[PDB]
């Protein structure tokens, strides 16, 4: 509840828009507007790491007390870090979810937007910030069965960033259909069960539906061009259906690749033998869907929904949205998020990251739409430069087992991969390839680790983490796992990024780090 | 007006016209509508469109349109005129008369993919232009005395039995008293265009096939050979049938080509920050000897003597006189020596660094259609402002060695195959390259390198010889100037970092300003008659220091470069 | 049927294994077994930046004798190669090997050059020295500037040259010249020979007779029905490059042997005399799928230069022997 707090927001302020995410601009551009709505001038932040926290804020030692927190909170007993707080209020809407109870109380300088049916963490203040010696430790450890089961076993993230702001705002006589699209941006940002879980997706089939299947404020005369409100249909999050031909999906898609084995040949013969059953032509299977003839393009999903029932891929039907403005197009919300990462370009100007952040935040406007096309372009070639290591690897087998996980190392960087999060993708593309498919799953379901050649930043062995698949919701030990060798030895380690699952070693102090970390 | 489907009218009736009048979003800019206005800035009489905006309206015309565009694009013509002619005046008070128009459309394909199935159909492919004809003729209508009706035509028969010199009583007039009367006629253009397939789609073990094309009105005078095209046309016909049974007609026509902009070459046919780039380097008086390590921007040679190029590319000045002569503004320079010195690849680069052609000897060098004898010409083609540098003078036939004597010392050109006299000339020049007899041991002695004439050594200037001189000190260096120069094949980028030894394209336009301003001059002021007759290089330095003027002996810097040459013919 | 190649055909023992099956006619002249073990085995683009496309051609010949095998010289490779184009030389060679850009109108036919057909193939030749110079103009600059020039016709066109040159010529004025120079052993030109790469020579002074009669009594190792696709792999797969390993040594091979072997027949030493080497020193890894290059493949390449070259110089013949057999 901020119906009482929001109305305090008239004085000076800052709108931090926190460390790297799509969630940021989605849940802020709304309010970079709303500030001039209340006749408030706005002020924003490029953040890349907790690095950025006080090298930016320390430049601003004031008392501007209407303050944001997103994507952080798993940081410090935040007065102990943000000590220049005397009564300076903060406002949190963070997704960096599992927070310590040091940070809520002293309940002047924070606001608790936390309410859940999980009441399991109460005496942590009655244990840590309160703690004869023997029994104190008896409590300490026998309840750290639960407490250290928090914050020393795994980590995860929660819910939206401005769906709260939607919940505030649909009451305030605001129906920014565009901003509902922005909400969907934030949805498939990380609520995609392909990335991080919803589960209740199947019951948000009602939620925003009931928001807008309610609402057609022009229920009788809605046949105009601009800003026609959006419409629900059961659709895909297969890779980039729209502007490239079917065969590009049928190649560059994982949920084929995990179930159909496409990088090899029998994938292709088998594919053809299904395009028989669809009876689509081959030219027509190699022109952009928007480019093809029509009745095939029209009748596509009508057949594909049903007579894909039988062929090892059960989970291609999803629930999604898609729209245009006028007559140039029909965009799709899922045909955007893979464009989003395209300006996340890690060039060696020092200008690129922040100014590309400004560019992206300039992007989600209807007025600013030219540039997005170039992003789509880049994404396609990225998706096909994936292969630039896949078959060379999965057939050469760079794979390392290395005990009770699987082990990978790349040893040469890509300008493609200076931007880091490729390191998550290729893992999630290829463990399928051999380590899942040429075997039973018994050697398949373990997570994986991925070196990161830093050919540009002097050599620092960047990393990200991975789960086993088909049991995803069981949170990542990697939230902790890599503290192991850090805790056993510790070796030039940083946790400079917002995220737990991210680290930075030295170029050549990584193997003994492993042999420590093997366990 | 069979309005169930395939109607004769709907398009021009209300539809395509109204699509035009619906192509409308605010700012009051989103128009397919004011386009032609700014076409009417001149009377261009055309307009461009898409193939994926109709789809922004419907899914019903896209399939109906692409099938029979031989009809639809003239429906669109009629819509165009009957809409646009509204615009000459709001109400009836301005019109000279209307006129005619054009409409222009916009996934590629190839030539070995399109056949009997792909007929009466519109296509996107891409190729490479070859050559094509001129601009002749075609009309739409005219009439005849006999009936005097505008001879309506379906396609861009011959008045059957009705005569119409007829209703005069009885007296009849069968079998066509039809003298076609073109003074009543209309009029169109033609070119008959042409393509070659890619260099990527198996012309190797097979033959490269191709086909012919066909244009109409304003799209000629647009395209010349050595270009790269994308297109949309029609697969259509010209013959009839049922030729051991029925072999027949290939061609296409045009609708709306889209050509290429290939990168950085084509400042050829169709800034001042770059002038700031130009001039602040010449503000430095350090170009004469600085760019003596630039013309070979990445490898060794001519080093202390490359300064003598500063005069030639800018040249001297074609300083005409009141009297007869048009002086030798063109002036020539030489090289000669053995192979291995990178002498093959150096001049290979020089074509990359103004305009010319480069090989040596017999390889430039002294139709079955519409009965006209073509003659593509001589050697001023790419060299009249362009100049050349070539090997194999004596290594060449002596039939095509008169021309050099006419070309070069004077451009005394003429023609005598048929009976007419090309009185051609040029501002052109050459360099010579060599693998003739015995090099440095020859050059000091007398005069037999060329085994026929003493003339040569006539109207040429600096004699700078190519050698592989034994120098044990420089042996290891050019033993090491050669590996990674070759190996990794890597010398691309870091030559451009130099101060002014850089940026080949910038250099190209540096020069094509530098000489290209006016005919600057000099000031007041062993020294023989021919060496002298270098006076033209007295003129040079005012383009080199970019002066108006200079005196004799500061520019006898070149004499320090030429006295190097004089040791060849010292005595 | 892949169990042979990946285990057997990438060793340097293959210059016996392949040489076991290289020229199944007689034992003779074990050099060219090594040579043809290299000869179909190269081709490379590596066009540099800003300069041009540089070089990927091979260029070979031997001077034979009437009675040698300079006719029966080249047969076996006709069937096998990925590309092969054969022509016996003049006697019936034409100039078609005159294009005004006058496309071949109906029932009018005029022809043009076969060099682009089997671009990245070869010209298999006897009577090379017999052909006509105006054809030689086309034949030359393919090998020099990777292009050739149609001469002052309607078009001055070219013809693409990513390809290789081989031949089987005959001597000049007789049979064979001694270690006396080779321009006079057979009368080619020099500036055509400037672009030439590989050599070997066949004379004979005094097993075989029992062989020949056994072979005349035919009353009636590599597999034969694949052996192309390995050479495809050698022409396909493995392609490393490197910096100067120790080839700075050649500043001596340049300077010393320019000047120790100074004045008998000792010009023909160049960087193109080792650009020739560069084309095939790499190719040892085309054979072996090495992915790198050491002085191992160097010394064997020098064993080819060491052996081909010594015949092309005056009968002061030891000039190669002490000077380079240490590098054997
Ligand atoms: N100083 C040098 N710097 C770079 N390359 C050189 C040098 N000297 C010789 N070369 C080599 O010589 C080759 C060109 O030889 P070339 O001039 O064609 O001989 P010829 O004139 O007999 O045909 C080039 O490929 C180049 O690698
Ligand atoms: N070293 C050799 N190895 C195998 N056969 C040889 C050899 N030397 C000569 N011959 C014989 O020479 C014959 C071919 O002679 P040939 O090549 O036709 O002479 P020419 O080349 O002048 O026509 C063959 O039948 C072959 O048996």
């Amino acid at each position: 509840l901020r119906n009482d707090f929001y109305r305090q927001l008239v004085g000076k302020r800052i709108l931090i828009v926190v460390n790297y995410d799509i969630d940021a601009i989605c849940a802020s551009r709304i309010l970079q507007a709303l500030f001039k709505y209340d006749h408030m001038l706005y002020t924003v932040v490029p953040i890349m790491g907790v690095t950025g926290l006080k090298r930016a804020y320390g430049e601003h030692q004031g008392d501007v007390k209407y303050v944001v927190l997103v994507n952080c909170g798993g940081c410090v007993d935040i007065v102990e870090l943000l000590q220049p707080s005397d009564d300076v209020t903060f406002f949190i809407c963070d997704s960096h979810r599992p927070l310590d109870v040091c940070n809520i109380y002293s309940d002047r300088q924070v606001c608790i937007l936390g309410d859940a049916s999980l009441e399991e963490n109460i005496p942590a203040f009655e244990t840590i910030f309160y703690d004869l010696k023997q029994r104190a430790r008896r409590q300490w450890e026998s309840e750290r069965d639960r407490i250290m089961f928090e914050y020393t076993q795994f980590s995860y993230y929660g819910r939206s960033a401005a769906l709260m702001v939607f919940e505030l705002a649909w009451k305030l006589s605001k129906d920014n259909m565009d901003l509902l699209w922005w909400a969907i941006v934030g949805i498939t940002e990380q609520l995609l069960l392909g990335k991080i879980e919803s589960g209740a997706y199947t019951l948000e089939l009602e939620q925003i539906q009931s928001h807008v299947s309610r609402l057609t404020n022009k229920t009788n005369d809605q046949n105009t061009m601009s800003a026609s409100k959006i419409t629900f249909e059961n659709d895909l999050h297969l890779v980039l259906y729209r502007h490239w031909p079917v065969t590009e999906s049928m190649r560059y898609s994982r949920y084929s690749s995990c179930q159909l084995k496409l990088w090899t040949l029998r994938g292709e013969k088998r594919l053809h033998e299904l395009l028989l059953e669809m009876g689509l032509p081959l030219v027509h299977a190699r022109q952009t869907y928007g480019a093809m003839d029509l009745v095939l393009r029209k009748e596509f999903f009508s057949m594909v929904e049903r007579l894909a029932e039988k062929y090892d891929i059960a989970d291609i039907v999803y629930g999604t949205f898609t729209l245009s403005y006028g007559y140039r197009s029909r965009y799709a919300a899922a045909d955007y998020v893979y464009a989003l990462l395209a300006i996340m370009e890690s060039v060696k100007k020092h200008k690129t990251p922040e100014d590309c952040f400004l560019e992206a935040s300039d992007a989600l406007s209807r007025q600013h739409k030219q540039l997005l096309s170039a992003g789509i372009d880049q994404a396609k070639l990225l998706h096909a430069a994936v292969f630039r290591q896949v078959q060379s690897s999965l057939e050469a087998r760079q794979v390392h087992s290395a005990g009770s996980f699987f082990y990978y190392v790349l040893q040469e960087e890509h300008a493609f991969f200076s931007y880091p999060y490729a390191l998550g993708l290729l893992a999630r593309f290829l463990l399928r390839g051999h380590v899942a498919t040429s075997r039973a799953r018994q050697a398949s379901d373990l997570p994986l680790i991925a070196s990161c050649p830093l050919n540009a930043s002097e050599g620092m062995c960047l990393l990200v983490g991975i789960v086993p698949v088909r049991e995803d919701s069981p949170r990542n030990f990697f939230g902790k796992a890599f503290e192991q060798a850090a805790q056993k030895s510790g070796v030039a380690l940083l946790q400079d990024f917002f995220e737990p699952a991210v680290v930075q070693l030295r170029q050549s102090d990584l193997t003994r780090f492993l042999d420590s970390l093997t366990v | 007006n069979q309005q169930d489907a395939q109607i004769n009218l709907q398009a021009v009736k209300k539809k395509y016209k109204e699509f035009i009048r619906t192509f409308n979003e605010e700012n009051f800019f989103y128009k397919y509508r004011d386009t032609l206005k700014r076409n009417y800035l001149n009377g261009r009489y055309f307009l461009e469109i898409e193939m994926e905006d109709l789809v922004g309206f419907d899914e019903t015309l896209a399939d109906k349109l692409n099938k029979q565009p031989t009809e639809h694009l003239e429906i669109f013509e009629e819509a165009a005129r009957e809409v646009a002619d509204e615009i000459t005046a709001p109400r009836p008070e301005h019109e000279e008369h209307m006129h005619d128009i054009q409409i222009l459309l916009s996934n590629p394909t190839n030539i070995r993919q399109l056949k009997s199935d792909c007929v009466s159909k519109l296509v996107k492919i891409a190729g490479i232009i070859v050559a094509a004809s001129g601009i002749s003729a075609k009309a739409t209508r005219m009439s005849i005395q006999c009936l005097s009706c505008s001879t309506v035509i379906p396609n861009l028969y011959a008045l059957p039995r009705k005569c119409n010199t007829e209703q005069a009583g009885r007296p009849k007039c069968p079998l066509d008293p039809f003298f076609i009367m073109p003074d009543k006629c209309k009029c169109v253009d033609f070119q008959t265009l042409k393509l070659q397939e890619l260099p990527d789609f198996v012309p190797q073990g097979e033959i490269p096939r191709h086909l012919q094309l066909f244009c109409d009105r304003s799209l000629c005078e647009r395209v010349v050979p050595g270009n790269r095209v994308l297109i949309q046309g029609i697969y259509s016909i010209r013959k009839v049938g049922k030729a051991v049974v029925g072999v027949r007609a290939p061609y296409m026509r045009v609708v709306g080509i889209t050509v290429d902009s290939e990168g950085a070459g084509a400042i050829s046919r169709y800034t001042s920050d770059e002038e700031e780039h130009f001039r602040r380097m010449a503000a430095s008086g350090d170009i004469y000897e600085r760019l003596s390590q630039s013309l070979a921007p990445s490898i060794f040679g001519s080093r202390d003597i490359k300064k003598a190029i500063t005069c030639m590319l800018f040249g001297g000045s074609r300083k005409r006189l009141p009297d007869g002569l048009c002086r030798r503004g063109d002036i020539n320079v030489l090289l000669l020596g053995d192979p291995g010195t990178a002498k093959s690849q150096l001049l290979k680069f020089v074509e990359k660094v103004p305009i010319a052609v480069y090989t040596s000897g017999k390889g430039s060098s002294t139709d079955p259609q519409t009965r006209n004898f073509v003659m593509e010409g001589g050697a001023m083609v790419l060299a009249d402002g362009g100049v050349v540098c070539i090997d194999e003078f004596d290594k060449m036939r002596e039939d095509d060695r008169v021309a050099i004597h006419e070309a070069m010392e004077q451009q005394t050109i003429s023609i005598a195959k048929a009976g007419i006299t090309t009185t051609l000339n040029s501002r052109c020049s050459v360099l010579a390259a060599a693998n003739s007899i015995f090099g440095r041991w020859d050059d000091t002695k007398g005069e037999e390198n060329i085994d026929f004439m003493p003339t040569i050594l006539s109207r040429f200037d600096m004699i700078f010889i190519v050698k592989d001189i034994h120098d044990e000190s420089r042996d290891i260096t050019l033993a090491k100037h050669i590996i990674n120069v070759h190996l990794s094949s890597n010398k691309s980028a870091p030559s451009e970092p130099a101060e002014g030894e850089i940026s080949l394209s910038t250099f190209k336009k540096y020069i094509h300003y530098c000489r290209t301003h006016c005919g600057p001059r000099l000031s007041e002021a062993p020294i023989t008659v021919r060496q002298l007759e270098v006076i033209r290089i007295s003129e040079s330095l005012a383009k080199i220091r970019l002066q108006p003027f200079a005196t004799d002996e500061h520019v006898n810097e070149a004499l320090r470069l030429f006295q190097v040459s004089t040791l060849d013919a010292a005595m | 049927d892949i169990a042979t190649i990946q285990k057997l055909s990438k060793d340097p023992r293959i210059v016996e294994r392949v040489v076991a099956s290289m020229a199944p006619s007689i034992y003779g002249h074990d050099y060219i077994k090594r040579a043809l073990a290299l000869a179909l085995f190269g081709g490379e683009s590596k066009n540099p930046g800003e300069k041009h496309k540089v070089r990927g051609d091979i260029n070979l010949l031997i001077c034979g004798d009437p009675g040698t095998a300079k006719s029966q010289f080249l047969k076996y490779t006709e069937k096998v190669a990925p590309r092969a184009v054969f022509t016996t030389g003049q006697g019936a060679s034409a100039v078609g090997l005159y294009v005004r850009r006058n496309p071949v109108s109906r029932e009018w036919t005029l022809e043009a050059g076969a060099l682009v057909l089997a671009d990245q193939g070869v010209c298999l030749i006897d009577e090379f020295d017999k052909m006509n110079d105006q054809d030689r103009t086309s034949i030359h600059e393919a090998m020099e500037q990777q292009s050739i020039s149609i001469s002052k016709a309607g078009i001055v066109t070219s013809l693409q040259a990513r390809c290789t040159v081989i031949a089987a010529a005959n001597p000049i004025g007789g049979r064979y010249d001694p270690s006396m120079t080779f321009s006079e052993n057979v009368n080619l030109s020099e500036p055509i020979l400037s672009r030439f790469d590989v050599l070997c020579v066949v004379k004979d002074e005094f097993q075989l007779a029992k062989f020949v009669v056994h072979s005349h009594m035919k009353h009636h190792e590599i597999p034969q029905d694949l052996l192309r696709q390995y050479i495809v792999y050698a022409k396909e797969n493995i392609r490393p490059k490197l910096t100067n390993i120790d080839e700075d040594k050649i500043a001596k091979m340049y300077a010393q042997l320019r000047q120790e072997s100074f004045a008998t027949g000792s010009l023909p030493i160049t960087v193109r005399h080792i650009e020739s080497v560069i084309r095939m020193s790499e190719a040892h890894a085309r054979m072996h799928l090495r992915e790198n290059v050491m002085e191992a493949d160097v010394s064997m390449a020098i064993r080819m230069m060491l052996e081909s070259f010594i015949e092309a110089q005056k009968f002061s013949v030891m000039k190669k022997m002490r000077s380079t057999f240490q590098k054997y």
